């Protein structure tokens, strides 16, 4: 559960990243493939090297929902609602891939955001993408 | 895997009365049925959905023995799992592009279908035993993906 | 989500369970601590042996806390309230033992109910274990 | 753990710049902070229940200097994980009681705090070969619980 705090927290956070969203989206889908290559399994029509405009194209759709949801953070499931029944029922992703990508994000942001990355900002960032996958994998099963 | 010589006794005296055949399209189906994203790599083999469906599915159930008779060869060699799963483990991520998550949770549905089809047999110390074997085999089919 | 089709389910599988329910919660810790010895480090001041007393007196108030989550299947938030708040603010056993105890309790339940354990039903189970594992860790930041 | 060489070069080179000290508490305090369960094993450190009190208590500063201190000795014996950590494992297994997963957690913690404090040094390659050793070291202090 997010607090209000939480919530101040990722709204600043997500504020200073801005015009960039989509570029970290797409640092952190690359940084995600380099650590964790079962990861690749998922995209297996991407050209997945370094520099790839699907990777980049790709990353620009994850960022754009990411800020949706901060904007709604209030009412995250009916906000993410059609991308938790493609997820659930046409991607169908495994939900340990959710963890993944999480962690990988929170690394873009920190080798970004030096000043706004605190220890508190990162709780409630971790929280924040935490929130974001349960909800996109609400409707598995 | 490290299996003492009583677990290695264990999980093979009960294996000897594992008709694999059945046993392989119940773990199947039942993956399907429990974990419906796992139905992703199966469109080609028609209609998943309903339980009925999954379970009542020849493909499913010729796929099942398919796969717990590689896993059955694999029990000869605990020693080496690696091994004798190299190749298996090329395909599945090259060709099949599946996340070894899935060898997992097949491993966990299998130690419940076991569970019940011997009932008390399957006591704590062979589930313990036949846990080490499922993890082993995951970890074998994951060593080569890249 | 727990359909209707799952609390009935849940509801005929643990009434078949009944008055043996603290004998089967015994079951799944021993079952838990073998397979998984990881799952020891949250119980160091107990005796683990077959059949000690403490497993035992464990396993049944585990079960009784499953049998009232059962019978407040839609209210489970409310019902597990005192449970959600000592996991969280006290006891802190982290998350991810939550699903090797629910394994643990599925198998002994298979090893159990032979007529019952259907595929559908092991489906409702495997839901409603996770349901109250995530009430029992909602609290936890 | 097995680098491939220009990962070994990449690993030492920025470690060599690391402040053990700085990093060490940061990186326990921000365990603490973002996983708060973590708390339970430290509550003769006093009172951890904000951020601030967390990252200034000397306690957190003094103890992330000595895991970080280990972590640092390993790093010069990556082809011996387990034997460099087998001392240690069974310490947290037999006497701590800390679970395995909390090693994870602070792997996953430290890459966050060695790209806080690099910036765009730490590259996606480098921050592979850094989740190579986290992994390990996590999965060399796991080794001989029982
Ligand atoms: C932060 C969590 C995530 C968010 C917010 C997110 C969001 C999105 C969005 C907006 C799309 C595009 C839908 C459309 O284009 O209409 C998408 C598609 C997709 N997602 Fe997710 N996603 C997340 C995590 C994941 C992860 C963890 C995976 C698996 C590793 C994944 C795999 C995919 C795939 C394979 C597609 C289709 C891509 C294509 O063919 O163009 N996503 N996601
Ligand atoms: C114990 C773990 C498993 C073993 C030993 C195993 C073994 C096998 C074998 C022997 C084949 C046939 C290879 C060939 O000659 O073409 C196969 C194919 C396949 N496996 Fe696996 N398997 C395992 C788990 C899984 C699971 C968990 C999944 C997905 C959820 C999966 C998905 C597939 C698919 C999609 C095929 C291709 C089927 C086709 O021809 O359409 N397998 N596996
Ligand atoms: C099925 C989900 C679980 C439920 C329903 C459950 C329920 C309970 C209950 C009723 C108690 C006794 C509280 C009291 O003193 O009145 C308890 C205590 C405890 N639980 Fe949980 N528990 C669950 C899972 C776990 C997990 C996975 C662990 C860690 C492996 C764990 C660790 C403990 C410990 C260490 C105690 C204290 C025992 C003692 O000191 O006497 N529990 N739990
Ligand atoms: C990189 C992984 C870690 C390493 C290399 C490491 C290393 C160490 C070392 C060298 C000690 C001192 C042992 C002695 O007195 O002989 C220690 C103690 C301890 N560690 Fe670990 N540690 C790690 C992670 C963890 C984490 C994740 C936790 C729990 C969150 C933890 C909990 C403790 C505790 C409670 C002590 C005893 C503290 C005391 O007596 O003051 N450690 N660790």
């Amino acid at each position: 559960m997010l607090s209000p705090a939480d919530k101040t927290n990722v709204k600043a956070a997500w504020g200073k990243v801005g015009a960039h969203a989509g570029e970290y989206g797409a640092e952190a889908l690359e940084r995600m493939f380099l650590s964790f290559p079962t990861t690749k399994t998922a995209f297996p029509h991407f050209d997945l090297s370094h520099g790839s405009a699907q990777v980049k194209g790709h990353g620009k759709k994850v960022a754009d929902a990411l800020t949706n949801a901060v904007a709604h953070v209030d009412d995250m499931p009916n906000a993410l609602s059609a991308l938790s029944d493609l997820h659930a029922h046409k991607l169908r992703v495994d939900p340990v891939n959710f963890k993944l990508l999480s962690h990988c994000l929170l690394v873009t942001l920190a080798a970004h955001l030096p000043a706004e990355f605190t220890p508190a900002v990162h709780a409630s960032l971790d929280k924040f993408l935490a929130s974001v996958s349960t909800v996109l994998t609400s409707k598995y099963r | 895997v490290h299996l003492t010589p009583e677990e290695k006794s264990a999980v093979t005296a009960l294996w000897g009365k594992v008709n694999v055949d059945e046993v392989g399209g119940e773990a199947l189906g039942r993956l399907l049925v429990v974990y419906p994203w796992t139905q992703r790599f199966f469109e080609s083999f028609g209609d998943l959905s309903t339980p009925d469906a999954v379970m009542g599915n020849p493909k499913v159930k010729a796929h099942g023995k398919k796969v717990l008779g590689a896993f059955s060869d694999g029990l000869a060699h605990l020693d080496n799992l690696k091994g004798t799963f190299a190749t298996l483990s090329e395909l599945h991520c090259d060709k099949l592009h599946v996340d070894p998550e899935n060898f997992r949770l097949l491993g966990n549905v299998l130690v419940c279908v076991l569970a019940h089809h011997f009932g008390k047999e399957f006591t704590p110390p062979v589930q313990a035993a036949y846990q080490k074997v499922v993890a082993g085999v995951a970890n074998a089919l994951a060593h080569k993906y890249h």
